[PDB]
């Protein structure tokens, strides 16, 4: 309870659990640290650990909301990156099999903010929020665990809308055919290097990426033991 | 009553 | 062959007796011979005088029934010094160390002067021998006291080979002459001299009990009693001529004992009659001939393996009971005669003794079966069979050996009812000396005749029969018997024939203008149940008709009616163990479900007929690519669904049945995975479209599949068939397989093990799944009882929350092993015998060092050859080399479909894998400690649920049992297909997702089928969890902790159990009811 920050630097951010009849002041804790990265998409992010079940951005929009109201700080969360609660998107099978259409830890995610003024405002609020558990646990915020995304996830057995699928299929093939057409023209366009070397492309070849991968993937019989004078002299040597 | 077996996590029962 | 030969040697040395105990006992009985030499002689005495002489003595003579009365006992009694000699396996020095213990046989030969020529009549020789034994016991007892050995010697009578007519004195040592540590038993055999009685008068056809009917049992008893030393001499000559005789002898006694076969009498009911000396004398008979041309079948130069093989082949194929018998000369080449005596016969012309007299007809067939099935294993070259042949005891449990067991409680059991005693009569006392011998024969004939072809083999056992009785008493005393009948109750055990065990009508003789003798015995036996019927073929035959039931087989009704009508109208016949197992199988909600037999697959045939209707539709439909084929790959298509298919019962987890659709090979398939699978949905989307237009009576909807990891574009078409069945369709294409191989090659070295796992699940559903149905569906037919046992086996896994981690196919492969590989047992022919066999195998399966490999073939091609066999064995060693402890892989299940052996047994957590063996072990131990009974079965099918760290109870809003098609109900599909989810159980999906998030910390499991194991209304399901050792204790805090925890110190955290309970509760919503931690 007295613990506020982890020695490695991850601030503890408590949360109050619901009142459910099956579960008759149990809490849930985050561990958070400011995230630094030269990457633009990962810039202005807050590293979070031990996220609850199905924690979407709308959850983050709430809790920054009460923190903003309580501490009168202006903070906006732009998105929640690398949220894979079930590790489902860990490997991009589309990227591995081909490059067209896809040019590309656990129990943690990156919380992006709109600007640096928002994230440092949130971090100051988070440090104060951590101090509450030692002094006043009662005023601790309460996590909902009910969201429109949660209801859709809960409703596992839902027949898919055929009309939505029809449009999604149609757009995807239209894009893929355009990319496939462009790739096939590129290989069979008499590619010549800067110095006048003409690349070779076999017929039916469709992608230059394929040609590269083939390269990555990938005299003794005509030698005569008895032809030269030295060859019979050595044979005579071993003969006797 | 029931059949209850002590849970083994080292494959010791084998 | 060299592997076997060394395996023979290891067995001999392991069981070889320790020679020190030979000297210890040789020290004793050598001195016992001196005690005998002290015993004085006796004068001629009448029964009146010997009765007075024995009136006050503690000793009482073991008179054999009928005891000699003063009128018929006019012949006198006398004792004289016998000629002491040593007989038996110890004489041949073929003896062994037996943990249960062995026996030493010593013969005391009466002087011939104590016998008249016509003393083999009316038990005359029997009674004088009886007093002869008693006189020895009296003097031996006092002399035992004088030498001070009585402190540690206990004396009692016993029947020789459970022969009521040959009581003998049995000497043991209780805890210098103390031979208790030797664990040997000196038996004094009181036998007659050689050729006292004309053996021709003692032939089986002849009679010796005046009342004429022959007396084969008594004629053998006295004649065999007079022929002991001759067989002794006869066996030594052979022991010298062939060097491997003793080795061949010790190999068989293993094979006799493991099958529970002994030299004891079989007419009483106990299985036996073929012992070592039957085994050895068959050798010596064969070593001097045995063929129809009197040519030698066994040669003296043969080794132990060849000597054993010859007799097993000899007994397996030549018949010695009905058609054909063998004759030999102990004192002349043995010749096989074609004529048979209708009883097991090995005539000895030199001694005029049939050595198989004690061998019953019914037991002989089981002997002939056991030798034949071993001969097939003996000829086997692919697999080593030494352990099964010699180092596996099948005699432990009667249920595992015998398909059905029925205990018959006879009336008035301190003597049998007057009617039952009256049935014994005087003529049958001559034929069968004891009522136990006759009554056992009575049960076999009526039971054999009543069942007929429905059964293969029948055994009648007199449970609670004793063979040893104190010195103070004349005959064995049973608590129920009251000196009248030496048994508690009769147990009727069968080997059923699955092909015709469930036949509704028992066919009989054809009708004729004059009622034939076979028709005479036909109509009388079944009485009112007998009658005359006609059929479609136009044949007019006498037949009786029974009624099928889902709780008991037809065999239950036949034996109960047959025994009661003929044996005794008061008999009580009960087999509840069958009935409980039958009830545990879910009862489908179809018409006449209760009357349907457990072997009826009528529900399954109805399913594919509806599929065939859809099969015709899909083909005639025009598509951009022609249909290559539509392949059903479902559980109900392979006859393994736990609950039988029911129309409109869409709450069943197995309602939507997977089917593989493949089109003509085309070069236009997308080269990218997502475009390919989306292109597949477009093809399915057409199949939905003009199916809806042309066939509006069919309803359809689309669903997503996530079984294959990282392939999220899979969309399956669910068709709701008008007959009321659901089918799931997924499209298969050649490019799909190679694209997965492309992903593995392109994946980073660290990610390649993950991608190959994705490929493993893909082939498990698409490629290997097709093959699995094709073999099992064809293999299921001749294995009629495989479908019920695998369904009941699946039920047992679900009760214990194990199906969530075990794939459906693995449960089938483990469950088929007793069928494809029945050795050393037979193929299961009943639901309990098969199911207990599956549990027995899992209990004794050492999956870390022993692989499971099955020949999915029909009973005796596609059989595993030597090259294929060694290849799979090479695979197991390689995987175990990398994974010795078996943490990554536990069960290695392989076959022709799966040569890798990891296809259907990958991803199972090590904890769960140990549960299957741990639960199986305790179940076997429970059966040993307490016999198979109603209480034990109820335990076998109820879950403890206490060992789990935390237990979560759930209830669905509505009962799902009715909608699951289970009879303790929907008749049409809902108008809005959204309403299907409202009447379904999501807990299986709830647990699946929660494991993956908590894969590194927790293992949650639940009951897949809630309608079967969810109580009366089928709504109660339970989520049970386990905390791993690492996260159970406190850990230092790190980013890679990958667990929900609570800080305790500035660098220490502990598992967050309470929030996980809340996390489960919100995820469960209203279904969750209670939490037990």
């Amino acid at each position: 309870e007295d613990i506020s920050a982890m020695k490695n630097g991850f601030i503890v951010v408590p949360f109050k659990l619901p009142d459910h009849k099956a579960l008759p002041a149990s809490l849930h804790f985050m561990f958070a640290k400011r995230h630094q990265s030269s990457n633009s998409n990962e810039s202005d992010c807050l590293f979070l650990v031990n996220l609850p079940l199905l924690s979407n951005i709308e959850h983050m929009k709430k809790f920054v909301g009460q923190l903003c109201g309580k501490y009168d700080t202006v903070s906006h969360v732009e998105e929640l990156l690398y949220n894979d609660e079930f590790g489902l998107h860990e490997v991009d099978l589309s990227a591995l099999t081909s490059d067209l259409m896809s040019s590309t830890p656990r129990n943690t995610a990156l919380l992006k903010f709109v600007d640096a003024a928002s994230i440092n405002n949130c971090w100051n609020a988070l440090k104060k929020y951590s101090n509450l558990h030692a002094k006043h646990p009662n005023e601790l915020f309460e996590w909902t665990y009910t969201t429109p995304s949660f209801t859709t996830f809960v409703n596992f057995y839902k027949p898919l809308d055929i009309d939505y699928l029809k449009e999604d299929i149609h757009t995807h093939m239209a894009i893929f055919e355009q990319r496939e057409a462009q790739a096939q023209e590129d290989v069979q366009s008499s590619i010549v290097d800067e110095d006048g070397f003409t690349l070779v492309v076999g017929k039916n070849t469709k992608s230059l990426n394929s040609i590269r991968k083939k390269i990555l993937n990938k005299i003794d019989k005509k030698a005569k033991k008895d032809f030269y004078r030295f060859q019979v002299r050595e044979r005579k040597k071993q003969e006797i | 009553l029931s059949l209850s077996a002590g849970f083994d996590w080292t494959a010791s029962i084998l | 062959s060299n592997i076997f030969k060394l395996q023979i040697d290891e067995l001999l040395e392991q069981v070889k007796l320790k020679q020190k105990h030979v000297l210890k006992v040789e020290k004793f009985l050598h001195k016992l011979y001196d005690i005998l030499q002290e015993i004085p002689d006796w004068e001629e005495k009448s029964l009146a005088e010997v009765d007075s002489f024995f009136k006050n003595k503690i000793v009482s003579v073991p008179f054999v029934d009928p005891k000699p009365i003063p009128q018929n006992t006019n012949y006198k009694f006398n004792y004289k010094k016998p000629d002491i000699s040593l007989i038996g396996s110890f004489a041949l020095k073929a003896g062994i160390y037996q943990p249960n213990g062995s026996s030493i046989d010593t013969l005391l030969t009466m002087p011939k002067e104590l016998f008249e020529k016509k003393d083999f009549l009316n038990f005359r020789c029997l009674h004088k021998r009886s007093v002869y034994l008693a006189y020895l016991t009296h003097h031996l007892l006092i002399l035992l006291k004088k030498d001070k050995l009585d402190s540690f010697l206990q004396l009692e009578y016993s029947y020789f080979d459970n022969d009521p007519l040959l009581p003998i004195l049995r000497i043991s040592c209780s805890k210098d002459y103390n031979f208790y540590k030797t664990r040997f038993s000196i038996n004094l055999l009181i036998g007659f001299p050689y050729k006292v009685f004309e053996p021709k008068k003692l032939l089986p056809n002849r009679n010796c009990i005046r009342i004429l009917p022959a007396t084969p049992l008594y004629n053998f008893s006295v004649l065999s009693s007079s022929t002991h030393e001759n067989y002794l001499k006869y066996l030594y000559k052979t022991k010298k001529q062939t060097e491997s005789f003793v080795e061949a002898t010790v190999l068989g006694r293993l094979w006799l004992q493991q099958r529970g076969f002994s030299s004891n009498m079989s007419h009483s009911g106990s299985l036996g009659g073929f012992g070592t000396f039957e085994f050895t004398i068959l050798m010596a008979a064969l070593l001097n001939g045995g063929g129809i041309n009197s040519n030698k079948i066994l040669l003296h130069g043969f080794s132990s393996y060849q000597l054993f093989k010859g007799v097993i082949k000899y007994l397996a194929t030549m018949d010695l009971c009905h058609d054909g018998h063998l004759q030999f000369h102990s004192n002349p080449a043995s010749k096989y005669i074609d004529e048979g005596f209708q009883t097991p016969t090995l005539f000895d012309k030199s001694t005029k003794v049939n050595i198989l007299t004690k061998m019953t007809v019914s037991s002989y067939q089981i002997l002939k079966e056991y030798a034949g099935e071993t001969l097939r294993m003996l000829n086997n070259v692919v697999q080593d069979q030494f352990s099964n042949i010699f180092l596996t005891n099948i005699s432990r449990f009667d249920n595992l050996k015998y398909d059905l067991c029925y205990d018959v409680q006879l009336p008035l059991g301190n003597n049998l009812e007057t009617s039952l005693a009256a049935t014994f009569g005087s003529m049958e006392r001559v034929k069968f000396i004891t009522l136990e011998n006759f009554l056992a024969h009575k049960i076999t004939n009526v039971a054999r005749y009543a069942l007929g072809d429905r059964i293969k083999y029948i055994q009648i056992e007199m449970v609670g029969q004793k063979s040893d009785f104190p010195i103070t008493k004349r005959k064995v005393y049973s608590n129920t018997g009251g000196n009248h009948f030496n048994f508690d109750f009769v147990r009727v055990k069968l080997i059923v024939n699955p092909s015709e065990c469930d036949k509704l009508v028992t066919k009989g003789p054809a009708h004729s203008e004059t009622m034939s003798t076979e028709a005479a015995v036909f109509k009388n036996f079944w009485g009112i149940k007998s009658s005359l019927r006609r059929f479609k073929d136009g044949s007019i035959t006498h037949c009786c008709v029974w009624s099928t039931s889902s709780s008991e087989p037809i065999i239950s009704s036949i034996v109960n009616f047959a025994l009661q009508k003929h044996v005794s109208k008061k008999a009580q016949i009960s087999n509840e163990t069958i009935k409980k197992f039958h009830n545990f199988l879910p009862l489908p909600n179809l018409p006449s479900s209760a009357k349907t037999s457990v072997l009826n697959l009528s529900s399954f045939f109805n399913l594919k007929k509806s599929f065939d209707d859809l099969y015709k539709i899909i083909f005639q439909m025009k598509l951009p690519l022609s249909v290559k084929s539509i392949l059903p790959v479902g559980s109900a298509f392979r006859y393994t669904s736990l609950c039988q298919p029911v129309p409109f019962a869409y709450s069943d987890p197995d309602f939507f049945q997977d089917v593989i659709l493949e089109f003509e090979t085309s070069p236009k398939w997308p080269d990218e995975i997502t475009s390919l699978e989306k292109a597949k949905t477009a093809f399915l989307l057409k199949i939905q479209e003009e199916l809806s237009a042309n066939s509006s009576t069919y309803r359809s909807f689309f669903s997503r599949d996530e079984s294959i990891p990282y392939n999220l574009e899979i969309v399956t078409l669910n068709i709701l068939t008008p007959e009321g069945y659901g089918f799931k369709f997924r499209v298969l294409t050649e490019r799909d397989e190679i694209l997965y191989l492309r992903a593995i090659a392109n994946a980073r070295n660290e990610l390649k093990p993950e991608l190959e796992a994705t490929f493993l699940k893909f082939t498990a559903k698409y490629l290997a799944s097709v093959r699995h149905t094709r073999t099992l569906e064809n293999i299921s037919h001749s294995y009629q009882f495989y479908s019920p046992v695998v369904r009941l086996f699946k039920r047992w896994l679900d009760t214990h929350l194990l199906l969530g981690h075990i794939t459906d196919e693995l449960a089938e492969l483990i469950a088929i092993k007793p069928f494809v590989d029945p050795a050393p047992y037979f193929i299961p022919g009943s639901l309990e015998n098969g199911f207990l066999k599956v549990l027995k195998f899992i209990s004794q399966w050492n999956w870390k060092d022993d692989p499971l490999i099955l020949d999915l073939v029909k009973p005796e091609s596609e059989r595993l050859t030597l090259a294929q066999y060694k290849g799979i064995q090479m695979n197991f060693t390689n995987l175990r080399n990398s994974d010795p402890n078996g943490t990554h892989l536990q069960f290695f299940v392989a076959s022709k479909n799966d040569p890798s052996g990891i296809l259907y047994s990958s991803g199972i957590p090590l904890p769960i894998a140990t549960r299957l063996t741990a639960l199986a072990k305790v179940a076997v131990n429970l059966l040993q400690t307490h016999g198979l009974n109603q209480q034990t079965i109820n335990l076998l099918f109820t879950p403890g649920l206490k060992d789990y760290d935390f237990v979560v109870d759930l209830r669905t809003p509505i009962g799902l049992k009715s909608s699951c098609g289970i009879l303790s109900a929907p008749s049409n599909f809902p108008e809005n297909l959204n309403d299907l989810s409202e009447k379904m159980d999501p807990t299986y999906q709830l647990v699946k997702y929660l494991n993956l998030k908590y894969k590194n910390s927790l293992i949650l499991s639940s009951r897949k089928y809630i309608g079967v194991n969810g109580g009366e209304k089928g709504d109660k399901n339970v989520i049970t969890g386990l905390i791993k050792p690492l996260f159970k204790g406190a850990h230092k805090f790190r980013v890679n902790l990958d667990c929900n925890v609570k800080p305790v110190d500035d660098e220490n955290v502990i598992l967050n159990k309470e929030a996980i309970f809340h996390e489960i509760a919100a995820f469960g919503n209203d279904m969750v009811i209670n939490f037990e931690t």
